[PDB]
């Protein structure tokens, strides 16, 4: 089983759970009717996890505030409205999601397909002592992984590391940027280990990003992982990933060419709106994000 | 038969359930095979004391005017509305829609903000039994579930000795400081506490030492945690987070 | 012909609907319906009762879904696989084998 | 090399192929390759062997691992600019990675000496290992022995 | 007899292994053998039961 | 001296060491002391066996 | 009785605060409910001690 779009919620929830929470508190519908609209706030904003257990608890929480306002409170019959909501369920927690939308450079978006549920994760970087430290200057510019790493995830990392300085040389050989300066970056936990190295065709991007210092282009969020030589693999967990990058409103996505297939699997309304752009050698995806 | 005809003219007037009564019956058919000077005898006589001792169906009636409580909480406790309101809107929807009705609660801020002291006064607010039960890093699950009542030196869980000490069977438990329980790996009772925790499987809880399943669906359980982040999600994500 | 046994997984993230769709399943074979949590567990014993000999032995928590669902061929639920303890205190994982 | 996962798919195959009796259209199932991509799914496996063309400095290399043996390639390349001063003596320090363990450390430092020594005696005039920085990857997965 | 009957009535109607069904017999013959006062005795007709 | 009797014919077929021999009969006369109805003679019964 | 006695005769004689008065008290009804041989019966005995 795999988890549930946005608006497959509603019809979820207007039938097989609203209901149920009503026949807990114990009304009939004549009293305590809960429009659409009250469902698809609900559901947009103030829960956004791959379970349908947190909206559970939201509509249990307006049935027994509604239980209150009949047996002594004052309607003989609530009608929630949106304007109304707010009292019932409090004010709204997240709204902005996805932090950054200006994205200032060196920071990418990153799908993950954690333990349970897939989350946007970024992934970002900063240098971490002055640049210029001697215009002569000989010292490998090293890099600084943190974020709770694995260890196989350090062999990931220093390989996407490689692969960038190789590929500053192949393009603009006059920068220097890479291989002259220390480096911190970080990945934020919650992959599991065995798709670790899925994140890394992101991290290749971060750092290039870095480099010329210009931003990447906005909401194009990416996967992949990297060969040392500019072939991309196969990443593991698709439908979950597409999911959750559902959720956080991207509007463009790169997977690698090996899973053309399995994202087609996938029901013809999930991939609504998405703009696929499949891709093998990592040149490509160069073409695609910065330009 | 006198401790099984004490705790059976007990039994007569707390109305057991049907299938703890027969339970208890086979359980007293097994007191009848075992010695009258045995050790175990003694273990479970003192068995039979903590399970006779239970309260089974004795049921504090709540105050459901919200006025009362406006006033009982008035009497101990100042300001704060937004809790107050809180409350009253908890008393106000369970009121409207028929019978008690549970969900689990928690406040949290610097100590000493009277927490405990709101909890007791809800208590004798809505008339519930008050027992505290801190949690703070706990983690053997002798103290939660008990023991097997087959080892050395076993003893019932705490909740069973609360049900013993409160005569109610609908009290308001108050197991305190959530937060820094001790989850490890030699039985976690952060994970045993989901048992109690499960809004339909309380009411057919059971724990190692004394067999039988207890009803819990009455109680009106509370719970304290000076911060919500730390709590374990699964745990967490039930119950409303009052500040 | 016959009814048969087999066994069946399903996995993804918490509340996707797993275990009611067992119920489901229950109700439309027709056979009884029995959960059963394992989640955390370390008791052997629940797997096999214990030896009747030691002091305050039952059978195992399977017999107990016998004894109640009356039927030879009922729908057993093994809830939380992943969360099965495994211990140096006798892995009851080796003993659901 | 095991058997196990291929008795997997066969078994896979035949039930679906039940479905199709019991209930379903054909009495009498016949899978054909073009059939096959429907009852099993699409293609797992296609890119055997990772590199092809072996950019330089990537070979492979046989490993007795745990289970069976796989061709798990080893790679390696510069660490920083090479001429950091023409006249530089500074020894092109290498370094090894990837969960070694520490007998496969010794392992590597003869086979790096065996590297230096062999480029001087065949033509002196390149100077690329003693005179700078090389990481070297070797992947997990052979055992011990 | 008696609980030993309605249990006897109860193996009539499910089909028992003959290999349970000697055990439950001589189980039985046991609880013949047992005195009914002993609590070995209980802990057997716990186990019939 | 039923239980044992079918014990005994059992033995009479399969050829045990003396050794064991001597100590199922040991056990066997020991068992005849125990009551007929004592935990500890319901365990060695089931050891007997 | 003898050491929640010898307890007892002291506490006629110093002044435990209340709430130790209290706690004693409970800890010396627990006192005579468990076994000499029991083990938390040692570490409560001498916990009271
Ligand atoms: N609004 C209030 N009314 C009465 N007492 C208060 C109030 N706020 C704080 N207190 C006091 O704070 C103390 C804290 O007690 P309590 O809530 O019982 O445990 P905790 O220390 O965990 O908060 C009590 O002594 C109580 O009298
Ligand atoms: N497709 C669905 N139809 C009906 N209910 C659903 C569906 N998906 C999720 N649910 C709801 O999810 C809740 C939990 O589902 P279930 O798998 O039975 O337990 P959990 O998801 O917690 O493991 C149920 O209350 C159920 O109504």
């Amino acid at each position: 089983v795999s988890g549930y779009v946005a608006q497959e919620k509603l019809a979820i929830a207007e039938r097989y759970l609203v209901p149920q929470a009503r026949a807990l508190c114990g009304l009939d519908e004549s009293k305590a009717k809960l429009s659409s609209d009250v469902l698809t706030l609900l559901i947009k904003q103030y829960c956004r996890e791959s379970g349908v257990r947190n909206l559970q608890k939201q509509v249990e929480k307006v049935l027994r505030k509604s239980a209150y306002k009949i047996v002594s409170g004052e309607a003989e019959s609530v009608e929630v409205t949106p304007e109304n909501l707010q009292d019932f369920v409090g004010k709204p927690v997240f709204t902005v999601e996805r932090m950054y939308d200006v994205t200032p450079p060196g920071v990418v978006m990153g799908l993950a397909w954690t333990a349970m549920g897939g989350s946007t994760l970024f992934v970002e970087t900063s240098l971490r002592r002055p640049q210029d430290k001697d215009a002569k200057g000989d010292k490998d510019g090293s890099l600084e992984v943190t974020g709770q790493l694995g260890e196989v995830m350090k062999e990931s990392a220093r390989i996407a590391y490689t692969f960038a300085r190789a590929f500053l040389m192949q393009h603009a050989p006059a920068n220097d940027y890479l291989v002259t300066s220390h480096i911190h970056l970080h990945v934020p936990e919650g992959a599991t280990p065995k798709d670790g190295p899925s994140a890394g065709c992101t991290i290749v991007t971060a750092l290039l990003s870095l480099a010329m210092g210009r931003p990447v282009r906005q909401n194009l969020a990416m996967t992949g992982e990297v060969s040392l030589t500019g072939k991309i693999l196969p990443v593991g967990g698709i439908k979950e990933k597409t999911i959750a990058a559902k959720r956080a409103g991207v509007t463009c996505i790169v997977l690698p060419a090996e899973n053309k297939k399995d994202f087609y699997d996938l029901a013809a309304f999930i991939t609504e709106g998405l703009e696929v752009h499949f891709v093998e050698h990592y040149r490509e995806i160069f073409d695609i994000a910065f330009p | 038969d006198a401790i099984e005809e004490k705790f059976r003219e007990r039994l007569k007037e707390l109305v057991v359930p049907k299938h703890v009564m027969d339970v208890v019956d086979e359980e007293l058919s097994k007191l009848g095979l075992l010695d009258n000077h045995s050790s175990e005898f003694n273990v479970t006589r003192n068995y039979l004391d903590w399970l006779t001792s239970i309260p089974w169906g004795k049921y504090s009636n709540e105050n459901l005017d919200l006025a009362r409580a406006q006033a009982v909480l008035e009497e101990d406790h100042y300001g704060m509305e937004d809790v107050k309101k809180r409350i009253l809107e908890f008393i106000a929807v369970s009121q409207l829609r028929g019978s008690t009705q549970g969900k689990i609660l928690c406040f949290y801020g610097p100590p000493g903000v009277g927490k405990t002291s709101i909890a007791r006064s809800i208590a004798r607010a809505l008339n519930r039994e008050y027992f505290r039960f801190s949690v703070g890093g706990m983690t053997d699950v002798a103290e939660i579930k008990g023991h097997r009542r087959t080892y050395v030196g076993a003893m019932p869980g705490k909740i069973i000795q609360c049900l013993k000490k409160t005569k109610t069977e609908n009290p308001l438990i108050l197991i305190d400081e959530v937060d820094k329980i001790g989850r490890g790996y030699q039985g976690d009772p952060s994970s045993a506490l989901l048992e109690l925790l499960d809004p339909e499987q309380n009411a057919n809880f059971l724990d190692h030492y004394l067999d039988v399943p207890v009803d819990l669906s009455k109680v009106l359980f509370i719970c304290t945690a000076n911060v919500t982040d730390t709590i374990p999600e699964p745990l967490r994500d039930r119950m409303e987070m009052i500040n």
